[PDB]
């Protein structure tokens, strides 16, 4: 079967920090630059 | 004076449109309300689900096909077609061609109303005696639709897939400064939209702007 | 938290009558900024005046002053001197808890916080 | 500070500023390490302490 | 008679989940993490139906 | 949190206290049905979509609900044993 | 900008393309729900295995802590009710039934 | 699909709360925020223009019998509330003067042309023996709050613009959560708190408020 990333999904970067998914926010409410092009993940910087 | 609304539009995907002037800072209590319900309301068009004919699971692969299943499946959502009539809230179509060739989303059998304005679209290619046979299930409904929540089964062996509608690429609003007026302290709201190409802007426009209105009018009977 | 700006000179009100004025007409012009190294109260406390907590917020959602910036305010009967961030924290407290007199009467309105601060808040 | 009064944080302050003039270096208090209760503990020998801060009800694990 | 009504359901009754919260209402369920040392390690919490296939937990905790 | 929880803690003189009597009034509304409240009138609970709370939703729910009020009693051994389920099932259907 | 409001964050915030994944624990691997079902044909616990699934342990740990709250019904319930003694079990499926 | 029901509950005429749900994803947000950007920025009303007092010269000083200084006065002067009758009263200047012990009320003012002190009771200030008080404030209408050194009103020279105070709305905050409807819980629950200080109760706030909203949006018509 396929595995469509939903809200139990994990993933972390080639740099060690790893982290579960929580909400799914839509591109509607999604924090967006001046120029249209939304964004695609929110990373929390307290994890740096 | 009145707020002026303009439009400048150029062909059926980009559309700017401005609306000046506008009083303390409007353009953002404008700019964003619409913009979002622009993107998450617009009904548009998708493919709802596919049966090939030497097929079973959308996890194979045909003799004489390039691209697998999975491939060209994915090929196929990244169309775009266009209804005329508030009646084609299902349609059909289908297409199958041999030998080398570039399967181009053209090559379909046109279907009177529905039109398709993603003719490039490059679904998929066929070496030799490629069988290429399937069965494109299109659907106009709004937003985005897990493929295993609806559930299409047009044939027995045939798979669903997922909503691709909402014609709106991005969109952006400009709260820029006044132009007109003896106070500086205005607004000119100005949004460019992008659409795949079933709704023009205008379209889209309206269409947001009143689904607002109505909504408006919920707040009536109080408790 | 308040933010500390750049003094332009030594902003002396704890005499020059004037000064409330001049040392704050310069501020008009390019001299001392918002939240200087005000004497008694930088020009910032000063130029914004604001009676009930309300007023704060209206004005600074509005887009003239920040939360960190200094200001003036009259609480439950008392002319503070400090910042939108500071006052909203009282509300706040003040809020969900009925009770809004012991409310600003256990917390720290002048420091900002931080765990600690929080810690015995709580 | 009357016999039996549950010490509070707050009154722990005034132990501890009290202890800074030099007034007292000792405290006298129950403790379970003096209980007679042959097969558990009271509410005094124990203390104040409890998912609350007021005395702890009888029968706590 | 109801068990059989979703005995097997891709089709899930609207009426039967209006049912399942009226069910709960005040009753309340336990959480409880892996490592359990402390008494907290469990603490009681009021369910509402959510989305999703993880449980929702409250950062506080 | 809980309804006014913490006026309860204050009305037992053991914390396991309220407990125990939470639970034996609780029982006593759904098993002996449920018309034994004493605050029926105004001010009872209530549900959403729907106020059909007013009959059967949580039995605690309403138990605490009631000593919210001093109208109810309760001790060690103020009522005789089984002069308990007796003097119950007969004043209630 | 926001987008919720379209009122942009005030102070620039650092954009760029980072390269992540996702790792082989899915969730499919854990999603327990259980509430009726089999037994353990030698003792007496609810293991499943097939048409439903069976409950975690408890573990002596996670009782201690529950004997602390002092919650001696929930506790004895864990202990009785929901494993051993099958009498107390069903009779209490018909009681909630 | 069912529509969404508006429900309220008013407490008294500052108080004001509004429920209506349930609403598609993200679109209590995309009716709260632009709520709340007219709800306290355009709403229209009455405010304090700029005060006036002969033996007053600074912002900063102190009036002999008068314990209040300056700007506890002005202050106490910008809460004060009014109401207009017809819309021909765009200014309207109210007076007052007042010695000897007593308390200097708002209800103290002269009584003018349509205009009513809906906030009588406000204690401006009070003078001992022998304090001479008098002071001549303008007040208009406007809309949302702009700043004193905004505007700046000067009737007479030595006059002092003041702070606006216009959008009876004290304050909002709406709140966007997520309730359940049996098949879908992702669903929204907008549920507005408006705040009035008594010009208008948060009823009527609201309702200008989508009024000029729809209209706004009227002028998405004639294209150019
Ligand atoms: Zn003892």
């Amino acid at each position: 079967q396929k595995r469509k990333l939903q809200v139990g999904d994990k993933l972390a970067n080639r740099h060690g920090n790893k982290g579960v998914v929580a909400k799914i926010l839509p591109v509607e409410d999604m924090p967006h630059l001046p120029d249209g092009t939304p964004v695609d993940v929110i990373l929390n910087p307290l994890g740096v | 004076k009145a707020p002026v609304f303009t439009v400048r539009t150029q062909g059926r995907e980009y559309g700017e449109f401005v609306l000046e002037p506008l009083e303390r800072g409007f353009g953002v209590t404008l700019g964003n309300p619409l913009r979002r319900i622009l993107l998450s309301s617009i009904p548009g068009t998708a493919v709802t689900s596919v049966y090939i004919e030497d097929v079973l699971h959308e996890f194979s692969t045909i003799p004489g096909v390039k691209e697998d299943v999975v491939e060209i499946i994915l090929n196929l959502k990244e169309l775009v077609v266009r209804f005329l009539n508030p009646s084609l809230q299902t349609v059909t179509l289908l297409l199958k061609a041999e030998g080398p060739k570039e399967v181009k989303a053209r090559d379909f059998l046109p279907v009177a109303d529905v039109e398709i304005m993603n003719p490039d679209l490059h679904i998929a290619t066929l070496e030799e005696g490629g069988r290429l046979n399937m069965e494109v299930r299109v659907d106009r409904g709004v937003g985005y639709v897990p493929a295993e929540k609806h559930g299409i089964k047009d044939r027995i062996n045939a798979i669903p897939v997922d909503a691709v509608f909402s014609p709106v690429r991005r969109v952006a609003f400009q709260v820029e400064d006044t132009r007109l007026g003896q106070r500086t302290d205005l607004d000119k709201l100005t949004l460019r939209i992008w659409t795949d190409g079933s709704v023009t802007p205008l379209e889209a426009l309206n269409q947001a702007v009143e689904i607002l209105r109505e909504h408006l009018t919920y707040f009536s009977n109080p408790q | 938290q308040v933010r500390k700006e750049k003094k332009g000179a030594g902003l002396e009100f704890a005499t020059p009558e004037e000064a409330l004025a001049a040392h704050e007409r310069g501020e008009v012009a390019l001299n001392a900024p918002i939240k200087v190294a005000g004497r008694e109260t930088s020009v910032g406390r000063l130029k914004y005046v604001f009676a009930n907590p309300d007023e704060a917020l209206l004005a600074v959602a509005h887009g003239i002053v920040d939360l960190q910036d200094v200001v003036t305010v009259r609480y439950m009967g008392k002319r503070l001197e400090t910042s939108p961030g500071r006052i909203l924290f009282a509300r706040i407290v003040a809020e969900a808890v009925e009770d809004e007199k012991v409310a600003w009467e256990l917390i720290q309105l002048d420091v900002p916080q931080e765990k600690n601060s929080l810690k015995d808040l709580v | 500070l009357e016999e039996g009064r549950y010490l509070s944080m707050d009154d722990v302050h005034l132990l501890i500023k009290a202890a800074e003039a030099g007034e007292i270096q000792e405290v006298p208090v129950r403790s379970p390490l003096t209980c007679q209760t042959r097969y558990g503990v009271c509410q005094k020998c124990y203390g104040y302490d409890l998912s609350m801060a007021r005395p702890v009800s009888i029968g706590e694990a | 008679a109801a068990r059989r009504m979703l005995e097997r359901q891709r089709d899930i009754k609207d009426e039967v989940w209006d049912a399942l919260e009226e069910v709960i209402h005040g009753k309340v369920v336990l959480l409880n993490r892996a490592p359990t040392l402390h008494r907290l390690g469990i603490q009681a919490f009021q369910p509402v139906l959510v989305e999703g296939q993880s449980i929702q937990l409250h950062p506080l905790v | 949190a809980e309804p006014g929880i913490d006026k309860l803690f204050g009305m037992v003189d053991s914390k396991y206290r309220l407990t125990v009597v939470v639970a034996k009034r609780a029982q006593q509304l759904l098993r002996h049905g449920f018309k034994n409240t004493v605050l029926e009138p105004e001010e009872r609970p209530k549900m959403q979509t729907l106020e059909g709370l007013f009959d059967d939703p949580n039995a605690v729910t309403w138990a605490m609900k009631e000593l919210l009020t001093g109208r109810l009693v309760f001790g060690e051994n103020l009522v005789p044993e089984d002069r308990l389920q007796k003097e119950m099932e007969r004043l209630y259907p | 900008y926001d987008g919720r409001t379209g009122e942009p964050i005030e102070g620039p915030i650092v954009v760029g393309q980072m390269f992540i994944m996702k790792l082989y624990h899915m969730v499919e691997d854990k999603m327990h729900a259980r509430s009726t079902g089999p037994y353990s044909l030698i003792t007496q616990q609810p293991l499943g295995g097939k048409a439903q699934f069976g409950g975690q342990r408890f573990g002596e740990m996670e009782v201690w802590a529950l004997e602390a709250y002092g919650a001696a019904h929930t506790l004895q319930e864990m202990l009785t009710l929901k494993s051993d003694d099958i009498e107390g079990r069903n009779a209490a499926y018909e009681a909630i039934i």
